[PDB]
C-alpha cells in the first residue's frame, strides 16, 4: 500500500509573420503647357484630353 | 511573449516646367546694364585684392 501519481506537460509555440510591399512609379511629359501636363498624372482621361 | 512592428515611408518629387530664358552673352551687354551696377563695376580698385 502506497500510491503515487506524477505528470509533467509542456507546451510550446512560436509564429513569425513579415510582410514587405514596396512601389516605384516614375511619369514624365513633354510638350503641351506644363499645367496641364501635370493633369495626366491624375491618370483621369479628361484630364488626358486637356493635356 | 508578443512584439509587433511596422515601418512605412513614402517620397514624392513633383515637378513642372515652363519657359526658359536665355541671354547671348553679346558684348553689348554691358551697355544694358543699369548706371549705378555698372560704375560700382568699373570703379573697383582691383589693385586691392580685399575690394
Amino acid at each position: 500500500t502506497g500510491q503515487l501519481s506524477a505528470e509533467a506537460k509542456a507546451k510550446y509555440g512560436e509564429s513569425i509573420s513579415s510582410f514587405t510591399q514596396y512601389s516605384n512609379t516614375h511619369q514624365e511629359v513633354r510638350g503641351g503647357d506644363g499645367a496641364k501636363a501635370h493633369g495626366v498624372f491624375s491618370g483621369k482621361k479628361e484630364d488626358f484630353q486637356a493635356w | 511573449s508578443l512584439r509587433n512592428a511596422e515601418n512605412e515611408f513614402t517620397r514624392i518629387q513633383q515637378s513642372i516646367n515652363l519657359w526658359s530664358l536665355r541671354l547671348p552673352s553679346v558684348k553689348s551687354l554691358r551697355e544694358l546694364m543699369l548706371p549705378h551696377m555698372r560704375q560700382q563695376l568699373d570703379e573697383l580698385n582691383v589693385n586691392d585684392p580685399k575690394a
